[PDB]
């Protein structure tokens, strides 16, 4: 998936 | 000081991405050609299970990094495997070598078979333990180390993701198989070497154990029980808040097969459209169009974060997180239809008129509509995805302890790979010849039409008991 990257550091609003 | 470390990390992940997007990009293509004698429905099987297994060994390759073993020496022997099936797939592109493989309609589905395994266990292991490595790295300093850190690998995964789809695709697509796939091999080598010396520089910590063993001992021993077994309350707490959030990806299943369809049946409507040529003959890659939905993504992402969601919180109206997982599956679905749609439209039309178009070693008996009218399915999907991918993970955390992190992205992965296993069996159960939708690498004789509108069918239902659910749930 694309939002992968997005997603890894969601948490700390990436 | 920390910048010989950091910079490790962000160095292998983005060689890392750029050679899992290298080569998932143009395996469709790749399989349908001279040495292997694949079907279109085939190779679409064969890719979508490579994706489903690197995204359902995530939290298997978690567990293996926790409970035994290491984070670092993880990372590293699953670099290993990469690489073993990273050496595997150009000995196997390249005519001189490929006679010491399988000499004497699947030519070496052996060897295709133990690198794909290879790579998706390589891939999922790294995957799953290099973003817990990256933080750890820079964790000491402070709350906005860490998200410099994070901004930073954003960043060099798309930009790998980016420079994979591009580059490496265009060189697989046009100019040949040996060196388009060569380079991720030498993207794997680097990024291996880069790990290797650069593990001294590391900070390591020992096993501690992830929350899947305490799980699985408590699914083992027994609304459950507190304080009467030998687990602890805060553990039967914990895994209750799981359960109760597993129904949401449970129910984003059909999302992610939907969305795993998009580089395995789309890419094969694609080759089998027609696609511009861009030189004197040098055709439009079919990955660029992921490529363009991917740089979508990321124009969009600082967009919706800066500018539609601070004026919605301002004006009220905002939406909750289930809310916004419905709109991505409703997208969903009208991808799903314009594929559809487009495929009808297309099976109509070459009924008459078919122009014969090579694509690297094969000729494709394409239809004479543009490859153009494909943007929206991708556009769709891209929307989707950012309205539903993100919202689901928002809606975990809300819903799980904040000690708990590694296994809801353990979970939302597992059930992405799980998502997109059903679509490969899907697509094995329409393929057999009960139904004969694609019992006839030509899908002209075939029936995709049909395939796309169940995925519509299926996820509409899906929708639906969601909507059901969520009414009684809110
Ligand atoms: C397509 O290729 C086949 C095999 O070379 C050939 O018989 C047929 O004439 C071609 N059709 C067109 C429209 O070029």
């Amino acid at each position: 998936m694309l939002s992968e990257g997005y997603l890894s550091g969601l948490e700390y609003w990436n | 000081g920390r910048r010989a470390a950091c910079g490790a990390v962000l160095l292998t992940e983005l060689l890392e991405r750029a050679a899992f997007y290298g080569i998932t990009s143009n395996l469709v293509l790749f399989l349908n050609g001279a040495p292997f004698c694949w079907e279109g429905a085939q190779a679409s099987e064969a890719l979508l299970l490579f994706m489903g297994l690197t995204y359902l060994g995530s939290p298997f390759g978690g567990w293996l990094a926790d409970a035994r073993l290491g984070r670092a020496r993880a990372i590293l022997l699953s670099l290993a495997l990469y690489l073993l099936g990273m050496l595997a797939f150009p000995l196997l592109a390249a005519p001189a070598t490929r006679a010491a493989l399988c000499g004497s309609a699947r030519c070496c589905s052996p060897a295709t078979f133990a690198g794909l395994v290879l790579v998706g266990l390589g891939v999922a292991t790294v995957k799953a333990n290099i973003t817990p490595f990256g933080a750890d790295q820079v964790k000491d300093r402070g709350p906005e180390a860490t998200r410099r850190f994070f901004n930073w690998f954003y960043w060099s995964i798309n930009l790998g993701a980016i420079l994979s789809l591009g580059g490496i695709a265009y060189i697989q697509q046009n100019v040949s198989f040996v060196t388009g796939y060569a380079i991720p091999t030498v993207c794997v080598g680097l990024a291996f070497v880069v790990f290797l010396c650069g593990q001294s520089v590391f900070i390591t910590k020992p096993p501690d154990g992830s929350a899947f063993t305490d799980m699985f001992k408590i699914l083992t021993y027994s609304c459950k029980m507190s304080h009467g077994g030998p687990f602890t309350e805060e553990k039967v707490e914990d895994v209750k808040a799981l359960v109760k959030i597993v129904p949401v990806f449970l129910a984003l299943i059909p999302y992610w097969t939907v969305y795993f369809q998009m580089q395995t049946t789309y890419v094969l409507q694609s080759l089998h459209l027609r696609i511009p040529e861009i030189s004197n003959p040098h055709t439009l890659p079919a990955a660029w169009l992921t490529m363009f939905d991917a740089v979508l993504i990321l124009l969009l992402i600082p967009l919706k974060d800066k500018l539609v969601d601070p004026i919605l919180r301002r004006h009220g109206l905002l939406p909750s997180s289930l809310k916004r997982i419905a709109v991505g599956m409703f997208f969903v679905m009208c991808s799903a239809f314009a594929a559809g749609i487009l495929e009808s439209k297309r099976l109509n039309l070459v009924k008459e008129k078919t122009i014969n178009q090579t694509i690297g070693n094969v000729v494709y008996h394409a239809a004479d509509l543009s490859l153009w009218w494909q943007v929206p399915q991708y556009l769709l999907i891209g929307i989707s995805e950012i309205f539903a991918s993100i919202a689901g993970l928002e809606f975990a955390y809300s819903a799980a302890p904040k000690s708990m992190q590694s296994a809801i992205m353990g979970l939302f992965f597992f059930f992405s790979g799980v998502g997109s296993f059903v679509g490969s069996g899907l697509l094995a159960l329409v393929s057999i010849k009960a139904i004969g939708w694609m019992s006839s690498g030509n899908i002209n004789g075939c029936y995709l039409n049909y395939y796309f509108f169940l995925l519509a069918a299926i996820q509409g239902a899906t929708l639906l008991l969601f909507l059901i659910i969520s009414v009684k749930y809110d």
